[PDB]
């Protein structure tokens, strides 16, 4: 199960450096993959934002870090 | 630093594999 190995090690890094391991993720998806175009481009990057909610991580909402 | 808990973290490859099939799937 991807998901659930990426919530559980989501919960191990620092809270703060949650999002800016999400982005750094999403970035790594951008550029190892081949990304269609604007709407799967903004999928991915929805799909990294909502993962702290997603996960359950404790006080932390949607990254909003920008595509 | 951030930078370095992704990458000794695998770099959350469970994560992109979540991530990459929501791009292309939805």
């Amino acid at each position: 199960p991807a998901l659930r190995q990426c919530c559980n090690q989501l919960r191990q890094v620092d809270r703060p450096c949650v999002c800016p391991v999400l982005r750094q993720a999403a970035q790594q998806v951008l550029q190892r993959q081949i990304i269609q175009g604007p709407q799967q481009l903004r999928r991915l990057f929805d799909a990294a934002r909502n993962l702290p909610n997603i996960c359950n991580i404790p006080n932390i909402g949607a990254c909003p870090f920008r595509a | 630093r951030c930078q370095r808990q992704f990458l000794q973290h695998q770099r959350l490859r469970a994560c992109q594999r979540f991530i990459h099939r929501r791009a292309q799937f939805g």
